[PDB]
RNA sequence: GGCUCU
RNA sequence: CUGCAUGGCUGUCGUCAGCUCGUGUUGUGAAAUGUUGGGUUAAGUCCCGCAACGAGCGCAACCCUUAUCCUUUGUUGCCAG
RNA sequence: AAGGCGGCCCCCUGGACGAAGACUGACGCUCAGGUGCGAAAGCGUGGGGAGCAAACAGGAUUAGAUACCCUGGUAGUCCACGCCGUAAACGAUGUCGACUUGGAGGUUGUGCCCUUGAGGCGUGGCUUCCGGAGCUAACGCGUUAAGUCGACCGCCUGGGGA
RNA sequence: GGCGUAAAGCGCACGCAGGCGGUUUGUUAAGUCAGAUGUGAAAUCCCCGGGCUCAACCUGGGAACUGCAUCUGAUACUGG
């Protein structure tokens, strides 16, 4: 019960919001429900797709969803086949005309949500958690990260006594505000319970 | 290469008092004058000449030599001798693990080089000038400690030491690594960790200069050979 | 190549303000199938790191042992701190008759026929030190011949 | 100044 | 229902200045050194010294606001002339 | 010898050490049982009795206070002769002998050098501290060994119960 | 195998019996060593073999029974 969320603390400095629109109070919470429902839908559909960051922006009563994903071939299919299928249901949910853009994720090993979900998928298919944490750290420091910290929590190996473990390689300054800390969190629903995964990635300092 | 009355003129026969001496120096002590032991130069000369012969052996095959003295009296003399025979020196404090943890000290050799590159040659002007002074006293410290070996790159092949107890740490690190040791063993020291024992005074500047000049000679002659 | 055996792992502790800190120790021994033997003792928060540190220290600090064909040369004794250790050369194919840690150190030592006995404390660290000291100070007929200044045949 | 137990 | 099967979130000691690692070395070993010493600081802050050399999380700064000034832009704000 | 021994003087008396010589010629070491000595407290008889002080009494303190604190105070402490025969009676290290690097002292002899000053060089006895090898579980001991060996004795064998 | 601190040096000492005993020469030959002889029942154990279809088992021969006694020598050590 101690640490602030590094994204929410970095949101004015080096991190951008995942929703960049403007509205008055009349249509604010309605837009925010619509954004929640579409991020819900896209996560369930693109679960096998290595989606990282769903960015939502709505100008002129027209939603524009920018999906960042490690592979766009399975999300698109043919050019506007599955994307157009998801676009017409996004416009059904949002009630406005939609537009879907796709940003490819270079170096998917340097994206916190993908790493945590890969670990979660491994724990769900019953691998050793320490091997998963090692390979995530070795792969990120190989790919060029200045520092990674992972942390799992609870019911490890089906052990009735829940504990947390964490690995660290490189420097991860959380208190440094200009640090490009990619932080995200996943959950593994094992047969013995819920295993929580947190991941911090330090890319370097933005000199604004 | 140095005669006995040369050693006697420089002051090699002097030593320390009789309440500080090591009983292992009995085969090296001639007598005791004014409550001070006297070093047998009869056994000093042929042992120093055996050491210079082995120095000529290693510098024949281009071995690396490290001069070790941080007595704050022979610091400049051990520097001028190692830059005379372009070998490597330690004039200020022997860092603990300079040899055994070489792979760690190497990362400070590299840091000293990049700081010298950036500031003198690299002209790494225009930073926060207070950090430029923290860089300055950093580079001063690294040159003061690791400047004599910054071009060595690997482990040396022989170590020449001025005092076996003021520098007993370098003896142990060399003794572990199988590196031969040539040392000026005074009366208050231990001649066991030294592979080639040279009796003689340690604080006498004339004797330090005699030893170092005789080594920089038989090294340059062994280098050329 | 160099065969490597861990003898024993052990979990140790260290009590601090927060509570108990656990750690793991590893005792490994290496050898070339001949007289070159060496042991290591590593310690870390985790068991594979401890075996790796132990194998690292064991690959260095090797010691050379003047073996006979496949056995020792004379009945030798070794002590370290709790562990008087007796070992004896034996006939061909009688095996390694030895207890615990001494079996592992002699197996990587390349010995194959001993009659050993560990008296006293059988702590594996001290008994493996006592075996290393016994094999190290075991001397050959050549070394005793050069020492006494006689031939081997004059020694028999 | 002394000032028990858990 | 079980917070004594769990995640997540929060309190707390405590914004206290501390907690550790790698290699090296010492010790049979648990462990130690580093991290100790002299000063100094809000601070394991800095300097010097030293079997340690280095590094990391933290102590700091980078953030916001206030406090003075300048330029730009002057309405729905302003009024010296 | 240990326990232990503290003004000064005398009487009786034991032991140690040193220097040179002279003499005897293995006469020696250890020791079960045995014998003797053996702090304080205690006992007995006879004295003595200032101070201190178990006990005890009173005052306080405290929840209580058969205690610590206070005011008093008896055996006792003292002497002679006997008994007891124990102590963390400890160096918690049996006695005797031999060998093995050093340093700084203390004390007590003694030889020599011109004591050219209270100095200089030695050689014996006893003693303290540090410490090397080596030993030891470690702590530490370390030429006065807990090192390397020999001779003899005493003793130990899980914690209680005991 | 131990006894500074883990159990364990009598509180100290003298000292009988007892255990041990410097060095040299001579003698003895007790101890000791070597050899021989007698004995140490057989079985058993062990070795080399043989026989029951093998083995268990049975069995031939041998070694062994580390001992004791006598005699003959040896004389370094110990003793006298
Ligand atoms: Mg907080
Ligand atoms: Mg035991
Ligand atoms: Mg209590
Ligand atoms: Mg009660
Ligand atoms: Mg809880
Ligand atoms: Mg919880
Ligand atoms: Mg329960
Ligand atoms: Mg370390
Ligand atoms: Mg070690
Ligand atoms: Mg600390
Ligand atoms: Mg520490
Ligand atoms: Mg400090
Ligand atoms: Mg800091
Ligand atoms: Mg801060
Ligand atoms: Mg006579
Ligand atoms: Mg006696
Ligand atoms: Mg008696
Ligand atoms: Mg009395
Ligand atoms: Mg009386
Ligand atoms: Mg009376
Ligand atoms: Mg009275
Ligand atoms: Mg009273
Ligand atoms: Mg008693
Ligand atoms: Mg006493
Ligand atoms: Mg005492
Ligand atoms: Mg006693
Ligand atoms: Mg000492
Ligand atoms: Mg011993
Ligand atoms: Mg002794
Ligand atoms: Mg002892
Ligand atoms: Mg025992
Ligand atoms: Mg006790
Ligand atoms: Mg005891
Ligand atoms: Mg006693
Ligand atoms: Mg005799
Ligand atoms: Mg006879
Ligand atoms: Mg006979
Ligand atoms: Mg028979
Ligand atoms: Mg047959
Ligand atoms: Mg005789
Ligand atoms: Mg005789």
């Amino acid at each position: 019960g101690q640490k602030v969320h590094p994204n929410g603390i970095r949101l004015g400095i080096v991190k951008p919001w995942n929703s960049t629109w403007f509205a008055n109070t009349k249509e604010f919470a309605d837009n925010l429900d619509s954004d929640f429902k579409v991020r819900q839908y896209l996560t369930k559909e693109l679960a096998k797709a290595s989606v990282s960051r769903i960015v939502i922006e709505r100008p002129a009563k027209s939603i524009r969803v920018t999906i960042h994903t490690a592979r766009p071939g399975i999300v698109i299919g043919k050019k506007g086949e599955d994307v157009e299928k998801l676009r017409k249901v996004v416009a059904d949910i949002a009630g406005v005309p939609a537009q879907i853009n796709i940003a490819e994720v270079r170096k998917p090993e340097l994206d916190a949500k993908l790493v945590a979900d890969s670990i979660t998928s491994q724990l769900e298919r019953r691998v050793m958690f320490r091997r998963a944490m090692k390979r995530a750290v070795q792969n990120a420091m190989r790919l060029g990260a200045k520092g990674i910290k992972v942390e799992v929590s609870g019911r490890l190996g089906g052990a009735e006594i829940a504990r947390t473990e964490w690995y660290r390689e490189g420097r991860v300054p959380l208190h440094t505000l200009r640090a490009d800390i990619d932080y995200n969190t996943s959950e593994a629903h094992t047969t013995y319970g819920v295993i929580g995964v947190k991941v911090w990635i330090f890319k370097g300092e933005i000199l604004g | 290469t140095v005669s006995m009355r040369d050693m006697l003129k420089a002051g090699v026969h002097f030593g320390h008092q009789t309440r500080y001496w090591n009983p292992k120096m009995k085969p090296f002590i001639f007598g005791a004058r004014n409550k001070v032991h006297i070093i047998n130069l009869e056994k000093t000369v042929p042992m120093f000449n055996e050491a210079l012969a082995e120095l000529n052996k290693i510098a024949s095959r281009k071995g690396k030599i490290l001069f070790v003295g941080t007595k704050r009296a022979a610091s400049e003399a051990v520097k001028d001798a190692a830059l005379s025979c372009d070998q490597f020196f330690v004039n200020h404090r022997w860092l603990g693990g300079m040899l055994t943890n070489w792979k760690t000290v190497r990362q400070s050799i590299k840091r000293l080089k990049d700081l010298e590159t950036q500031s003198q040659d690299g002209t790494f002007d225009k930073l926060t000038k207070k950090e430029a002074l923290m860089r300055t006293r950093e580079l001063e410290k690294l040159e003061n400690s690791l400047g004599g070996i910054k071009d060595m790159g690997g482990l040396p092949d022989a170590l020449f030491v001025i005092d076996a107890d003021h520098e007993h740490i370098a003896i142990k690190e060399a003794n572990n690594l199988g590196i031969p040791v040539f040392a000026i063993v005074d009366t208050n020291s231990d001649p066991d960790g030294v592979d080639f024992v040279i009796p003689g005074n340690d604080d006498a500047i004339r004797a330090v200069t005699l030893y170092l000049g005789a080594v920089a000679a038989t090294v340059r002659e062994g280098r050329s050979q | 190549e160099l065969q490597e055996k861990l003898i024993a792992v052990n979990r140790v502790s260290k009590t601090v303000k927060g509570g108990r800190i656990f750690s793991f120790t590893a005792l490994t021994v290496v050898g070339d199938g001949n007289g070159r033997v060496g042991f290591g003792y590593g310690k870390a928060r985790e068991v594979p790191a401890a075996i790796q540190k132990a194998m690292e220290k064991a690959r260095r600090n090797m010691i050379n042992v003047a073996l006979n064909n496949g056995t020792l040369q004379h009945p030798v004794k070794g002590v370290h701190t709790g562990s008087r250790v007796f070992m004896q050369p034996a006939s061909e194919g009688t095996g390694i008759i030895a207890g615990g840690a001494m079996r592992a150190v002699l197996e990587v030592a390349g010995v194959h026929n001993v009659l050993a006995k560990a008296y006293g404390s059988t702590n594996p660290i001290n008994v493996v030190r006592a075996t290393i000291d016994g094999l190290e100070n075991m001397n050959s007929p050549e070394m005793v011949a050069a020492k006494r200044g006689k031939s081997v045949e004059e020694i028999l």
